[PDB]
């Protein structure tokens, strides 16, 4: 396509989408940590008999 | 010909599950402890028979 002199392209990012993705990623990371903790406890109860 | 596939950058871990290993350890310990009792009882019977 045609070019345009005297102009520069933007960063093509959206702050709101990035913020909501950050929140969802944090929640998912904590949810996985909950599974890790559950596995830790379920093995600790078995090893201790 | 039934050969498997290859994945780059992965590694194949062991197929050992500690959860069943611990209970199997309990089972084998109990079985060993029981089997020792037969030896002890046979020894006691022989000792009693000797003292006639």
């Amino acid at each position: 396509g045609k070019l345009t002199n005297g102009a520069l392209e933007a960063s093509n990012v959206d702050l709101s989408k990035e913020l909501v993705n950050m929140i969802v990623a944090q929640r998912n990371y904590q949810s996985n940590a909950q599974t890790i903790k559950t596995q830790d406890q379920i093995l600790n109860t078995l090893v201790n008999l | 010909n039934g050969a498997g596939l290859l994945y780059q950058g992965y590694v194949e871990t062991s197929n050992v599950n500690v959860a069943e290993e611990l209970v199997n350890m309990i089972q084998v310990q109990r079985a060993y402890e029981i089997n020792s009792k037969a030896v002890s009882t046979t020894d006691q019977m022989l000792q009693k028979l000797t003292q006639l």
